[PDB]
């Protein structure tokens, strides 16, 4: 997809070592039988130790990864049925970038971290190139307002599909489609854009949500064999 | 524990068929009584020195020991936490002396049940028959085979004491 | 998807298109419709390679 | 990171629903036979059979586990210490040098070098060894209990892309390989064919 | 430093000039295992170090419940100078700690 | 079932019948200890269990944001706020029935209306 | 039993119970505090490994230690054939009444004599060396002494 990006992977041991300080106690000392509510601590698939309050150890991890301490490209997922804490540093996982959701109680309903503020000097610099300082995605990243997710982690999630109508608490146009609110108050990330799920031959299409989907994939393969200007040289 | 007790390192094959301690000093007692071209080239793998080191001073496990052999518990090296402990030890005093751990062992008794051998093992689990008897190890304690070595010591140590 | 709630049984959650093509597929809907669209290209690959054998 | 090789393992649950004894058996790599699972546990240091069923289930109570469970234990009932279990493990294997002493060591390195190599290599961990076992063992019986459902294979979470780095990256590996083995044979060859 | 077994013959009384018993002398001697963190650990572990200095207090309230240590003003106002000593277990069984070195070799 | 362990070695102990008292003991098979059953059950077959309807219940469940919520009252303490979810057990052949957790006191009901 | 077991014996003593397992933990509520945070955040922030370091020289002048190249190599290295071929050094043939006496005091002082031996001892050439060895001694091949020479039983039976 458009958004779509594969992790090149980085080294594990400062995380095994950061889970070491904060409360994960060793695997050599474990007796299952005198804590039968520890999270098992996975990371990279090895089971390091276990922890006692996972919320805890989850929250600091994830604020660290937003911040810019833990390299974006980490995943974590915390199973909180199944009571594990999995990390993965390993390279060849694919992620993709999404909108983070926080409560801020100034107006009493979860919204996106990402304001207008934001959008204001994002566009500034992308049009003073054409000298304010330097704004671009690695900005946006770390300052954590949006975040890499991979298939793994995103079994943990809840994704809104627009910030218009799914995150605000809650005639119609007969011309427009009917559109599902879900109406679910606990979301955590949003879509950039629905449209960046298409790859590059499918975003060509003019639009492909009023085609049948083999159609579509006709126009992916034949975009391919069409004459244009392959380079300017 | 039976005092005086050991703990050496030593080679844990067969540590069925050992001498005990008792019985060792028992037979000195009577042995007293009774004298009354290479290839010229080949390569050597670089291994790390600590882990060779470690390899050689941890191939003969801890293994403690009492007097009658009553007791017998072998040693395995622990490396999951082997250098982060710190000890305090108590003064009587009330104060407190800090001396850094070097290493730590987990020591599992041995032969206290009377243990079958490899053989004997793996016969059974062969079809010798469709399942091994529930009682088994009740049935050949009578018959005399298969004892431990607290047994086998103290039988002989009586066998010396009705003389 | 990770778009609904776990345990979801409504029509919009398991691959009903309420819409037409004249008013166009929600992203859900959207990548549902694909999934069907797949299953029939891979069934007319498979099935024309398969007949084509018991043909001759 | 630092051998690029791979070594699978094995948990298989012999019998079917209708059988009257189920055993779960492991593979090894260079073993050449299907071990019991208590046999790896006794072989790892832990010869109680209510450890070892601690290592497998984490709930006490969970009586459905423990009875699926009692008939592995049934199975390797002769072996009661590590020393015996490890010559088990040994005989096995596909050496034949050797010849019944070197035995037991020689399934004690296998247990540590190339038994779940993704974990540690060294020695000294064996307790990582029997709870990860555990673990995969505690999976199989909770799929087989229908508690939960075979993993799916589609589940793109569980993929991996390579791209021309890690290619590149395993071919240079194989090369240098090459390489350093051309190297060492000419140093052979200068030092005895008394060339410069 | 390698010796015979069972040593049936006799060796021990000539080979080595020492008890070769273990000493249950210093048994029952209460001793305290405790987990440090990186930083504390790093610098207490250290065998360039360990004089005899006083390396804080340890305080312990009188009904108990709850401890602290006390480090000294050496660690130059770059790291804590209080810790909570955190008991994991209150009542610890079936955990000695042994010494090791070796015999005189002579007579 | 209660599965017992050996109080000297930890071992699994087995059933023993002794006819000098007409009575079921518990014995293992390889250090000679024996303890009398509190109880004359020794197997169960759960052909048809429900053991793993609310698995993975911990005190936590109402952080995770996939749960779907709901509004029905929890005869225990008279709240509105609860996740549900289906059951856990995988057969195909379980009831579609939900299974309700309150974030207030942390009880388990259920919108069963045949057997309960 | 076994007879021998091959024990290491070891001075040990049990200087200890543990009665305590403690961890240490900083006090939140000290005011050096979050220093701890910082080094601990500094530890998944480093980066020990460097990269990999790319030569700005002229191409030409980096390649011009390799292949066929007009500068020699300096190196003594693995050298073993300069080694053992600097030493050479020729010997004409001593008279036969002179050598003769003197490979029977020889094989009176060890009743086998290898070929190798033979001539560095003498330090003469193996081709004249060799007539006079086949005139005094034999060489069994086909025997445990295999390839070495010996006095023929003539002279040795005296
Ligand atoms: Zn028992
Ligand atoms: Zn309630």
């Amino acid at each position: 997809s458009l958004m779509s990006c594969i992790s090149v992977g980085t080294d594990p041991m400062p995380i095994i070592t950061f889970l070491s300080e904060w409360g994960m106690e060793p695997l050599e000392d474990y007796v299952p039988h005198q804590s039968p509510d520890a999270t098992r601590v996975f990371v990279n698939g090895v089971w390091h130790g276990v922890h006692r309050n996972p919320a805890r150890l989850m929250e600091t991890l994830r604020t660290l990864r937003r911040k810019g301490d833990i390299n974006p490209e980490v995943s974590m997922i915390r199973d909180i049925r199944e009571k594990e804490l999995k990390i993965f540093t390993d390279a060849g996982r694919v992620y993709r970038p999404l909108f983070i959701v926080e409560d801020d109680e100034s107006l009493g309903h979860k919204e996106l971290k990402v304001r207008k503020g934001h959008i204001a000097k994002l566009m500034a610099t992308e049009y003073q190139d054409i000298d304010v300082e330097e704004y671009t995605w690695s900005s946006l990243l770390n300052e954590g307002l949006v975040e890499y997710i991979d298939a793994e982690e995103e079994e943990s999630i809840l994704i809104a599909m627009q910030p218009e109508d799914l995150e605000p608490a809650e005639d119609v146009d007969p011309a427009k489609r009917i559109r599902v609110s879900h109406h679910a108050t606990t979301f955590t990330h949003c879509e950039i854009h629905p449209s960046m799920i298409l790859g590059v031959a499918a975003s060509i299409i003019p639009f492909p949500d009023h085609n049948q989907s083999p159609r579509n994939t006709y126009q992916s393969a034949m975009g391919k064999q069409a004459m244009g200007v392959f380079l300017t040289n | 524990f039976h005092l005086p007790v050991r703990l050496h390192r030593k080679d844990t094959r067969n540590l069925q068929f050992q001498l005990t301690r008792a019985e060792i000093v028992q037979r000195q007692k009577e042995i007293s009584e009774y004298k009354k071209l290479r290839r010229k080239t080949r390569q050597l793998k670089v291994l790390d020195e600590n882990a060779k080191k470690l390899r050689f001073e941890e191939f003969y496990p801890w293994v403690m020991e009492d007097f009658d052999g009553y007791n017998t518990w072998v040693g395995s090296y622990e490396a999951g936490n082997s250098d982060s402990y710190v000890l305090l030890s108590v003064e009587d005093d009330g104060s407190f002396t800090m001396i850094p751990a070097d290493k730590v062992y987990k020591f599992t008794a041995r032969n206290k049940y009377a243990t079958l051998t490899i053989d004997e093992a793996e016969k059974r689990m062969d079809k010798k028959s469709g399942e091994v008897p529930r009682w088994l190890m009740k049935h050949l304690d009578n018959i005399g085979t298969t004892t431990t070595r607290y047994d086998r010591t103290r039988r002989k140590l009586k066998a010396v004491a009705d003389q | 998807l990770p778009h609904f709630s776990k345990d979801d049984y409504s029509p919009e959650s398991k691959g009903f298109v309420e819409n037409s093509y004249l008013r166009g597929l929600t992203p859900q809907e959207f990548f549902f419709h694909a999934m069907g669209g797949r299953e029939g290209l891979i069934d007319t690959a498979v099935k024309t390679a398969e007949t084509g054998y018991i043909q001759r | 990171k630092g051998s690029r090789f791979i070594s699978t393992l094995q948990v298989k649950l012999y019998g079917r629903e209708g059988s009257s004894a189920r055993t779960i058996k492991a593979t090894l790599p260079y073993i050449k036979q299907d071990i019991p699972i208590v046999i790896i546990f006794r072989a790892l240091g832990i010869i109680p059979d209510g450890e070892i069923l601690e290592h497998i289930c984490y709930d006490v109570n969970d009586w459905q586990m423990l009875e699926m469970l009692k008939p592995c234990v049934e199975d390797g009932f002769v072996i009661q210490d590590r020393e015996t279990a490890l010559d088990f493990i040994g005989r096995r294997g596909t050496a034949l040098g050797i010849k019944k002493e070197k035995r037991i060591q020689y399934a004690k390195d296998i247990l540590q070098k190339e038994f779940l190599p993704h974990i540690t290599q060294l020695e000294g961990f064996e307790s990582r060894k029997a709870f990860f076992l555990g673990y995969m063992i505690n999976r199989l019986l909770l799929c087989a209990l229908d508690r939960k459902d075979q993993d799916d294979r589609d589940h793109f979470g569980k993929k991996r892309l390579d791209l021309a780095g890690p290619l590149l990256a395993q071919l240079f590996k194989t090369l240098f390989k090459k390489l350093t083995k051309d190297i060492f044979r000419y140093m052979q060859r200068t030092v005895e064919e008394a060339h410069d | 430093e390698v010796f015979d077994g069972n040593d049936i013959e006799n060796n021990e009384t000539k080979v080595y000039e020492e008890s070769l018993d273990l000493d249950l002398e210093r048994s029952n001697r209460q001793v305290w295992l405790v987990r440090l963190p990186m930083f504390l650990a790093e610098k207490w572990r250290d065998r360039n170090n360990l004089h005899g200095q006083e390396l804080g207090k340890i305080r312990i309230n009188k009904d108990g419940s709850k401890i602290t240590l006390l480090l000294n003003e050496n660690d130059n106002d770059s790291i804590p100078h209080e810790y909570d000593l955190e008991l994991t277990k209150k009542v610890v069984e079936n955990e000695y700690v042994f010494t090791e070195q070796n015999l005189k070799k002579y007579q | 079932t209660t599965f017992r362990f050996c109080r000297d070695c930890n071992n699994m102990l087995y059933p023993r019948e002794d006819k000098e008292n007409n009575r079921l003991l518990f014995e293992c098979r390889t250090c000679s200890y024996v303890e009398e059953a509190g109880s004359p059950l020794v197997y169960r077959h759960e052909l048809i269990t429900n053991i793993g309807e609310t698995a993975g219940v911990v005190q936590d469940i109402g952080s995770d944001p996939t749960l779907p919520r709901s509004d029905r009252e929890c005869p225990k303490c008279h709240s509105r706020e609860n996740v549900f979810f289906q059951s856990q057990q995988r057969r195909k052949d379980t009831s579609m029935v939900l299974f309700f957790v309150c974030l207030s006191c942390s009880h388990i009901f259920t919108s069963d209306q045949k057997n309960k | 039993y076994i007879p021998y077991v091959k024990t290491i014996p070891k001075k040990t003593a049990i200087v200890g119970t543990v009665c305590h397992e403690c961890q240490v933990m900083p006090s939140m509520n000290d005011p050096n505090y979050h220093k701890i945070v910082e080094q601990r955040r500094n530890i998944v922030k480093l980066n020990n490994k460097e990269r990999i370091t790319t030569l700005d020289e002229t191409v030409g002048v980096t390649m011009s230690h390799t292949g066929m190249s007009m500068r020699s190599d300096n190196s003594n290295f693995l050298k073993v054939g300069r080694e053992k071929a600097k030493s050479n050094i020729k010997s004409i043939r001593m008279p036969k009444k002179e050598i003769l006496d003197y490979l029977f005091k020889l094989f009176d002082e060890y009743d086998y004599w290898s070929l190798k031996g033979l001539k560095e001892r003498t330090r003469q050439p193996e081709a004249h060396l060799k007539e006079c060895l086949d005139k005094v001694a034999t060489l069994v091949k086909k025997g445990p002494y295999a390839f070495k020479y010996t006095l023929r039983p003539e002279y040795k039976k005296l």
